[PDB]
RNA sequence: CCCGGCGAGGGGAGUGAAAAAGAACCUGAAACCGUGUACGUACAAGCAGUGGGAGCACGCUUAGGCGUGUGACUGCGUACC
RNA sequence: UGUAACGGGGCUAAACCAUGCACCGAAGCUGCGGCAGCGACGCUUAUGCGUUGUUGGGUAGGGGAGCGUUCUGUAAGCCUGCGAAGGUGUGCUGUGAGGCAUGCUGGAGGUAUCAGAAGUGCGAAUGCUGACAUAAGUAACGAUAAAGCGGGUGAAAAGCCC
């Protein structure tokens, strides 16, 4: 029965892959907004 | 029966042979190698050796009979491109495209 | 053919020429800016 | 010989023996309906309507085949604006059948 | 079922004469552009020419109201450049007035192929007979 | 001095509608030797108008 | 990537879009994005949850009727055959025997059999006991499994 | 475990390309100028499912109001009559027989100047 | 064996299960280029579609008046990022 | 630049003012059919319905739920030379990403279900690589020292040899 175990309800949640397409909701821009300093590739300020 | 010739990888751009093969589509066969023989272009040589083997293949492997044989198809593919280099101006290269082609004649009686 | 196609694309990468466009194109481009200031 | 009638939504100019393709009916394959809101029948007289549907008249219809129409693609793009949504659609319907028009 | 759609092959359609004499322009211009659609037929339909051959007569003695007979000016350019050519209604009256039918319901016709298939039919003269007795238009008191 | 949008075959069709080659278009027949040519020139075997001529 | 960090062409004024280095991971033969690295792949599981998974597959296989209880469980020679036609007797294919004492001549008689495999009480794993169709174990070792399971 | 797209990217652009059988010239053939033809296609389809409602209505005002005035009466005055009257026709219908049948569309007309008087 | 310049290329013959497996050789996509057939197109203006839609050509079909291709004419309609 | 300050024709009312009754008019509201979210509510209790109310334009962005790809376990199982993957058509199907069946090509592999991991989905980056178009059978064929004829060889001679 290795094909019939099957995790939790709730325990396994997806995971956000940013930048595949428009249906997704993170498509272009990743969930980061328009330029600036924190769209930038190790872009942000220190703490 | 239909009875085909080719040559393939003719040097002569196919636009440049198309113009020849236009010329007989459709005709008998003696009347299209009198305008071939009278036509004054290099593709008309390619095309006339092409459409006399292809008599000749219908008269030894088919049946004979070249008075009755028409030049129902004839078609010229395009084939590989000899890529080579003209040197331009100011130390620029082109690519030259010494084109080929594939020239077809289907001769046949009906 | 090939590899002399791609060196003789490779001429003009590493260039100086400011009155020439990309190098070797002979333009007009100094008196347009030189008007323009 | 026509009759008109109302049906689901809308209205249908109808023969005898003309099958017609109305909206989703809750009635089984070959099952036979009514319908008693007839607004107009003629065959060489015509009688229609005062008041609306006509007092003494019916439908006889059996319904032949219940099904679900041609897919329809329904396309939602704003230019410019990163949004589109695309969706399908595919009606029901009721083809009947008319048995017979009672004037 | 499906809406009915007229079918061109199968269009019959009239001839009618038109007497234009003391009628105002635009009042018969849009009667004959509304007999030339087809509007007047409830076998209308959008696309299909289904209107009638109208042939309007004693064109040069159509009347306009106030002082348009000298004011209205029918302007038009030649393609070369100064070319603004205008001509007022009774010096058009004079040279053809055939046009001014013409230009009237050619303007109230739908424009386009049909529009344009729809203007073949009407046939203008500035006179008070017509060749065309063979086709026997029926008199249209419009 | 270049163009601005790619033109298609569509138009590039129409351009060598006129590149056509004529045909010969009749070619005519020799009086002696009843052999064929171009009007107005000699044969292969040399002849012109029914008498001999050239002969290489 | 074996390339060298010169850039490709001037930054301006070659049509040509910028670049500046031949292994960028846009470029063919160019250097992978996000190259990966040799990793582990270990998870953590608490001791109370793996043996709590071992008490939870067990008795299902009590359940299920997928555990087979002998008394002793030996084979006389060190043969294949001998196990096979034992196996045969029993009516078990694919199986798990699990021996409080891990015999030699029964060890060297599964080896070769495919579906067959000779445990020790000691080294069960989750995926076995899910994994054959039937376990078999000898006595011995359910009380050694007891005493590990507590 | 990298994964090569070949298959399933050919397998998107065949099916929009599919979809646009019969545009001209590049719109049919290039995968990058079909997408965009087909998605435009979307945009005007949805927009004339709803427009098909206005034109067939607008059609069938124009043979009601064509026929009615074959029998001396507008549109205007048919349709106030007919509500008068308790006339319940729809005009898809009030076409089709103003079309088919000039004898009902006649019969109507009269109970239109009936309940209008 | 035949055409061909004791060519190139081809057509047969033969091997092969298969030579549109022939050395330019497994599969053989797309762009791009052709040949053939059906329809449209030489008085008509524009993101080239879409809604309507006649006619024609092929298949049906117990004529059931459908399907596929084309698409005159007509409403609306200024690509994507 | 051309009427060119009603959209146009054209209008002496088809203008303006006052009153009134019609009709047209949107993706508004209603009718009919369908789907989904959030409440409430009697059961069903691990949820679906006789219900029932109401909501469903959407950028940045947040939340939820899925499809496909390659790889691992299930799998020494199950499909497969009576023909796999792939390629190319057709038909059916789901709200969608998609799925399923099958003709032809192909000629040897594919993989359910339920889990697991990702080099997991491209139309854009003057993106990288290869192929192929476009202008186009167009400019050009590289000193304006210059060729003409006879003969030979050859399948063919302006260019080779004499």
């Amino acid at each position: 029965r290795l094909n019939t175990l099957s995790p939790a309800e709730g325990s396994k949640k997806a995971g956000k892959r940013l930048g595949r397409g428009i249906g997704s909701g993170l498509g272009k821009t990743g969930g980061r907004g328009h330029k600036g300093q924190k769209s930038r590739s190790g872009g942000g300020v220190r703490r | 029966m239909e009875t085909i010739a080719k040559h393939r990888h003719a040097r002569s751009s196919a636009q440049k042979v198309r113009l020849v093969a236009d010329l007989i589509r459709g005709k008998k066969v003696s009347q299209a190698l009198d305008i071939l023989t009278y036509t004054n272009k290099k593709a008309a040589v390619l095309v006339k050796k092409v459409l006399e083997s292809a008599i000749a293949n219908a008269e030894h492997n088919d049946g004979a009979d070249i008075d009755d044989l028409k030049v129902t198809k004839i078609f010229v593919d395009e084939g590989p491109s000899m890529k080579r280099i003209m040197p331009r101006a100011k130390g620029r290269a082109d690519r030259i495209l010494k084109r080929t082609s594939h020239i077809t004649v289907v001769v046949s009686d009906r | 053919m090939d590899i002399n196609w791609r060196h003789n694309q490779s001429t003009f990468y590493h260039f100086t020429s400011d009155h020439r466009i990309s190098g070797w194109k002979e333009t007009n481009a100094m008196y347009v800016a030189l008007n323009s200031q | 010989m026509y009759a008109v009638f109302q049906s689901g939504g809308k209205q249908h100019r109808v023969s005898e023996g003309q099958t017609v393709r109305l909206e989703k009916l809750d009635i089984a394959t070959g099952e036979t309906v009514e319908f008693a809101e007839v607004l107009m029948i003629a065959n060489g007289e015509e009688v229609k309507i005062g008041v609306p549907f006509v007092d003494g008249g019916v439908i006889k219809a059996e319904v032949v085949a219940h099904g679900r129409g041609e897919k329809v693609k329904i396309v939602k793009f704003r230019r410019r604006k990163h949004y589109r949504k695309q969706q399908g659609h595919r009606q029901w319907f009721t083809d009947v059948k008319i048995t017979g028009i009672s004037a | 079922m499906k809406t009915f759609t007229a079918k061109p092959e199968t269009v019959k359609r009239d001839w009618y004469v038109v007497d234009a004499t003391g009628k105002t322009l635009g009042r018969l211009a849009t009667e004959l552009a509304r007999r030339l659609r087809g509007k007047h037929k409830a076998e209308y339909t959008p696309h299909v020419d289904t209107g009638d051959y109208i042939i309007v007569l004693n064109a040069d003695k159509v009347a306009v109201t106030g002082n348009k007979r000298t004011d209205k000016v029918y302007y038009h350019h030649t393609g070369h450049i100064g070319g603004i050519k205008q001509a007022t209604f009774e010096e058009m009256i004079a040279r053809r007035p055939e046009r001014v039918i013409e230009i009237a319901v050619k303007g109230m016709l739908p424009k386009g192929p049909l529009g344009r298939a729809m203007f073949r039919k009407l046939k203008v003269y500035a006179g008070n007979e017509h060749n065309h007795a063979a086709q026997q238009p029926q008199v249209l008191d419009i | 001095a270049v163009q601005q949008n790619k033109p298609t075959r569509s138009k590039r069709g129409m351009r060598r509608s006129h590149d056509a080659l004529t045909a010969v278009t009749s070619l005519s027949v020799d009086k002696t030797s009843g052999e064929k040519h171009l009007r107005h020139h000699i044969t292969a075997d040399g002849y012109y108008r029914g008498r001999k001529v050239i002969a290489k | 990537v074996t390339g060298s960090g010169k850039k490709p062409w001037r930054q301006k004024g070659t049509g040509r879009a910028r670049s500046g280095s031949i292994k960028s991971p846009i470029w063919r033969s160019g250097g992978v994005t996000f190259a990966a690295r040799p990793q582990d792949h270990s998870q953590k599981v608490n001791k109370k949850m793996y043996r709590g998974a071992l008490k939870s597959i067990l008795s299902e296989l009590v359940r299920q009727d997928r555990l087979i209880v002998v008394e002793k469980f030996s084979v006389e020679a060190p043969k294949t055959k001998l196990l096979a036609q034992k196996l045969k007797d029993m009516a078990l294919e694919d199986v798990l025997i699990i021996t409080g004492e891990l015999d030699e001549n029964l060890f060297l008689a599964a080896r070769n059999l495919h579906k067959v495999d000779v445990r020790d009480a000691t080294g069960i794993d989750p995926v076995s006991l899910i994994a054959f169709d039937k376990v078999v174990m000898t006595a011995d070792a359910v009380k050694q499994v007891e005493e590990m399971l507590a | 475990a990298r994964v090569k797209r070949g298959v399933i990217a050919r397998a998107r652009h065949k099916k929009i390309l599919k979809q646009a059988k019969g545009y001209y010239g590049a719109r049919s053939r290039v995968y990058r100028v079909a997408f965009q033809a087909v998605i435009k296609a979307g945009q005007y389809a949805y927009r004339d499912r709803r427009q098909r409602k206005r034109q067939f209505r607008q059609l069938w005002i124009a043979r009601i109001n064509a026929a009615a005035r074959q029998n001396g009466i507008s549109y205007s005055k048919f349709i106030n009559g007919l509500k008068k009257a308790s006339v319940e026709i729809d005009r898809k219908i009030l076409a089709d027989i103003a079309v088919f049948d000039k004898v009902a569309f006649t019969a109507l007309v009269e109970k239109a100047k009936a309940a209008l008087a």
